[PDB]
């Protein structure tokens, strides 16, 4: 209702007046794309990502979880996100003393990765790709869960996006992530190979000599039936 | 060839 007051609020010293602005936007943020489309008029967007460079955790971690929901709008309203500089405090934050900032910034790159190729080479270029592959091992099943999703999205770009992605060492630990203890984490982790596998040869053959046929082939022993359509599927994508 | 929304 009462949009640019509550952006102002994004700006008061009194964080109980903030933290009240912030559940306010988040609330919006998650209320779908023409909601996300009232944030950006108000023009909430710059605001919120000022928020990333905050001395409160609990004030970032809001503003993530809003930024992530902005993230989930169309192509028109990612761009939006990114001009508005969401980037770079994104990248920066995953490497946060925060499991759940991490967790969220994570999201956030995802949803924006499921944009349009431009906007998975803005996060390139943002050098999003080594600390995501790096997070492919960060202890957390639950940071890893969201790592792989921005990975897969990410390996459904072009294939000078995917050979970028080859490059920050993806294929090694995605292998690894085909016998992980969370079966969330296989399916995902074999949507993101059957994604390396779809497009050149060039990239198959990066594929092949990580190891990923021998454990895309173990998974057709798996006793989950989705797995194994989904592993036979991306051998398929492959030959 | 696939992208998705990660949503909650």
């Amino acid at each position: 209702s009462e949009l640019p007051q509550m952006v102002q609020q994004l700006n008061s010293p009194d964080q109980q007046e903030l933290q009240s602005a912030l559940r306010k936007l988040s609330q919006i943020a998650s209320g779908g794309n023409e909601q996300i489309q009232k944030l950006i008029e108000a023009g909430a967007l710059s605001p919120l990502v000022k928020l990333l460079d905050d001395a409160s955790e609990e004030v970032i971690k809001e503003a993530v979880w809003a930024i992530a929901n902005i993230a989930s709008g169309n192509n028109e309203q990612i761009q939006k996100l990114i001009e508005a500089g969401a980037l770079s405090p994104l990248v920066k934050l995953l490497d946060d003393a925060s499991e759940e900032v991490i967790k969220e910034a994570v999201w956030a790159i995802a949803n924006i990765a499921s944009g349009n190729n431009e906007q998975i080479q803005k996060l390139i270029e943002a050098g999003a790709l080594s600390p995501l592959v790096k997070l492919l091992d960060d202890a957390s099943e639950e940071v890893i869960k969201e790592a792989v999703w921005a990975i897969a999205n990410i390996a459904s770009g072009n294939n000078e996006q995917i050979q970028k992605l080859i490059e920050a060492g993806a294929l090694s630990p995605l292998v690894k992530l085909l016998d992980d203890a969370s079966e969330e984490v296989i399916k995902e982790a074999v949507w993101a190979i059957a994604n390396i596998a779809s497009g050149n040869n060039e990239m198959k053959q990066k594929l092949e000599e990580a190891g990923a046929l021998p454990a895309l082939e173990k998974l057709q022993s798996h006793a989950n039936e989705e797995v194994q359509k989904n592993a036979q599927a991306a051998l398929e994508a492959f030959n | 060839k696939r992208k998705r929304k990660r949503k909650r």
